């Protein structure tokens, strides 16, 4: 196991809070792109990125691949779903409860990014990367979709300075 | 809206 598998893991798992977005989304007929990366959150997040003694730029990086990575996610289900609409969940998505996992997987996140700060600027931070996701992609078993989302999501954690 | 980028903020239409 590598030592950036933590982090992955929890990008990975915050990766699918794009199911239930994508559940409301389509029923409540809101665009996939109003998805919050607005002044009031950068600046939120710069903060509670200063508060960990992380760069918010590199910080900010993460999320907007983040959010792509999750809109991703999100298109594709819509893609699914025009195809066929059966095949979307019969199950209302439960906002409230995923509100404290992004909360948590946030501070999570901002934690083992100043936690492994020293090896995301190291020259082997790109193969401790790769072992890292070989890894979650299997503990998680992600579909060819979410592998994918998850290369995306991390594509500048090696981007440190 | 329903918004994901830092925080799960969600507010009724």
């Amino acid at each position: 196991t590598s030592q950036l598998a933590e982090l992955v893991d929890a990008a990975a798992e915050r990766l699918e809070v794009a199911d239930p977005v994508a559940a409301f989304k389509w029923r409540a007929q809101l665009p996939i792109e109003d998805s919050g990366r607005v002044e009031q959150q950068l600046a939120k997040l710069g903060e509670d990125a200063r508060s960990q003694h992380i760069d918010p730029d590199y910080v900010t990086r993460v999320f907007d691949d983040q959010i792509r990575a999750t809109e991703a996610i999100e298109y594709s289900r819509f893609s699914d779903w025009k195809l066929n609409p059966a095949s979307a969940p019969p199950e209302p998505p439960d906002l409230s409860a995923s509100r404290s996992a992004i909360d948590s997987l946030n501070n999570r996140m901002l934690s083992q990014i100043w936690s492994h700060w020293s090896l995301l600027s190291a020259p082997s931070c790109a193969a401790q990367l790769d072992r890292a996701k070989r890894d979650i992609v299997r503990s998680r078993h992600l579909d060819s979709l979410y592998q994918r989302a998850l290369t995306t999501a991390t594509q500048s954690y090696c981007q440190a300075l | 809206y329903l918004w994901t980028y830092y925080e799960l903020i969600f507010k009724p239409c």
